[PDB]
């Protein structure tokens, strides 16, 4: 069918220093899809590191994760082809100051855990997970994104352990800052919890997990009296105690957290 | 802008 492979770029839908993701709707069909589009040249190291992001983007399958697909390369700038979320980003859903109606925090909850058991069932993390990443398709469906900083932490059945510094403070887990190794696992499992704190609160509790941090020293010393712990009710807040634990050995693992009482309330209604 | 497939 002539011209089927014709797309026209109507809208830029995201920029950064790893470029930039345009609307792209198709000449014939008028179908939508996001493209990301990136100049190799920009960073030594922007070869292998694209290269990876398309590797992990080919293994996934799923539906609150971004579909890929394809990819290809002109000269030195590759195309990829991406699921357009109508729906723009969690983070534009999330009012400052007061956060989202609990039963659709929990309804994107429940949506999240989904794609992450899904991502860490085929040994992949995602290693930056917050608000700006979790896109929402026509029907308001979650959808992770942007696999940037992904990677391998399973393989062969053998779990190899993670010691990149990366991520955004406000969701990064403790032990990053204090430890020189540590489990991937905990780690999207505690920026998960620090999504659901902004979703239901609409703020960030602190700047960073560290001691040095009042308000991260507070919630240790469970002050909930304070904001953003009182904007919370008790069920949601009583998974937020599990999760956002320190020692990431004992904190909460998602098949405990499909469990949990606030996770199983009945709240929202279908659509 | 546009690109091919
Ligand atoms: C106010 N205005 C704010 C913006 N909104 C807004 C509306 C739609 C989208 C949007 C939509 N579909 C997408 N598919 C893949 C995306 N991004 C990626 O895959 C990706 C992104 C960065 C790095 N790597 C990968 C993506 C972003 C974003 C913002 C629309 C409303």
């Amino acid at each position: 069918v002539p011209f089927v492979e014709d797309w026209d770029l109507v809208q830029t839908l995201g920029e950064g220093a790893y470029g930039e993701v345009q609307l792209a709707v198709n000449r014939v069909t008028e179908e939508a899809v996001a493209v990301k589009i990136v100049d190799m040249k920009r960073a030594v190291d922007c070869p292998e590191n694209i290269k990876k992001e398309i590797c992990i983007n080919a293994m996934l399958n799923h539906e609150n994760v971004v579909k890929f697909y394809g990819h290809r390369r002109e000269g030195n700038i590759q195309y990829l082809f991406l699921e357009y979320c109508s729906g723009g980003e969690l983070f534009d859903r999330i009012e400052p100051d007061i956060g989202m109606p609990e039963p659709d925090a929990q309804r994107f909850f429940h949506q999240l855990m989904a794609g992450v058991v899904y991502l860490h069932g085929i040994g992949i993390t995602h290693r930056d997970i917050k608000p700006e990443n979790l896109l929402l398709d026509e029907r308001d469906n979650l959808k992770i994104s942007d696999f940037g900083l992904a990677t391998v932490f399973r393989y062969n059945n053998r779990e190899r352990l993670l010691n990149k510094m990366c991520g955004t403070l406000p969701y990064v887990a403790p032990e990053l800052l204090k430890r020189r190794e540590f489990h991937a696992e905990p780690v999207d499992v505690w920026s998960c919890g620090i999504v659901l704190t902004a979703m239901l609160a609409g703020e960030l509790p602190w700047d960073q997990p560290s001691d040095s941090c009042q308000e991260y020293s507070d919630w240790k010393e469970k002050k909930t009296y304070l904001n953003p712990w009182k904007k919370i009710d008790s069920a949601p807040l009583a998974l937020l105690h599990k999760i956002l634990v320190e020692n990431p050995s004992a904190r909460i693992t998602i098949p405990d957290i499909k469990k949990d009482r606030w996770y199983n309330k009945p709240l929202k209604k279908g659509a | 802008a546009s690109v091919s497939a």
